[PDB]
Parts: C-alpha cells; sequence; structure tokens
C-alpha cells in the first residue's frame, strides 16, 4: 500500500463545503408519488420478493 | 531516493518527489503494490516519471 491525502498538502488547498439545498416536492409529483405509492401497494410493495 | 532528473520537463512538489522514493522500491526490489493516492495530489506525475 501507499497512500497519502491533502492533509500533508494543506493551508495552500481552499476550503470544501458540504452544503445541503431543499426543496419541496411538486404537486403533481405529490400526486404521482402518492399515486405509485397506493399502486406499490396493490403489489405490495415488492419488499420481501 | 537518488533519481536521475534528466528528461523530466516539467516541474513536481515535495510530495510528487516522495512518490518517486517511494516507488524507487518497487522496480529495484522486484515488488509489485498499489499507489492509491488522493485525488488532485498528481499520480500520473509520479507515473511519467
Ligand atoms: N508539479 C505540478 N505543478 C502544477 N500542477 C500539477 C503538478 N503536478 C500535478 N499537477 C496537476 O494535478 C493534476 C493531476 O491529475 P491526474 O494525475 O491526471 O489525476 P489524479 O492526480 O487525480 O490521479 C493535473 O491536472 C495537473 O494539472
Ligand atoms: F486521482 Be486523480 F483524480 F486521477
Amino acid at each position: 500500500l501507499l497512500r497519502r491525502l491533502k492533509a500533508d498538502v494543506e493551508k495552500q488547498m481552499p476550503a470544501k463545503y458540504e452544503h445541503i439545498v431543499y426543496c419541496k416536492l411538486s404537486k403533481r409529483q405529490r400526486f404521482l408519488y402518492d399515486d405509485f405509492m397506493s399502486r406499490a401497494q396493490t403489489k405490495a410493495t415488492l419488499a420481501s420478493g | 531516493d537518488v533519481p536521475v532528473p534528466s528528461l523530466l520537463r516539467g516541474n513536481l512538489r515535495t510530495y510528487q518527489k516522495q512518490g518517486l522514493n517511494w516507488l524507487a522500491s518497487l522496480y529495484n526490489n522486484h515488488t509489485n503494490g498499489i499507489l492509491a493516492d488522493e485525488m488532485g495530489l498528481g499520480k500520473t506525475i509520479q507515473t511519467i516519471s
């Protein structure tokens, strides 16, 4: 094995931020989402298959 | 690590020269290993060198 990381070349590399952007679901996407949940429940969700 | 630096036109940094240092023990000892450096640190510079 031979492994190095960016901490040895640190203090010259810029910062790294991980943002999380939340976006609410659309109306037709909620109706189609609940429609696929109900129609999936007609097939018993295929969870244990 | 005692490298002959001819035909190496570009410039490499110190940790990549240490990559050639740890790469010098592979072909001279007839050993094969996996070089897994952090992405963005120039493994191709070590291979070309
Ligand atoms: N001595 C150096 N000076 C400036 N840039 C360098 C140097 N060594 C490597 N790089 C940059 O680092 C990058 C290394 O990419 P590459 O070796 O192809 O994949 P990775 O390093 O992600 O495995 C190159 O695009 C190059 O521009
Ligand atoms: F590891 Be480098 F991004 F090819």
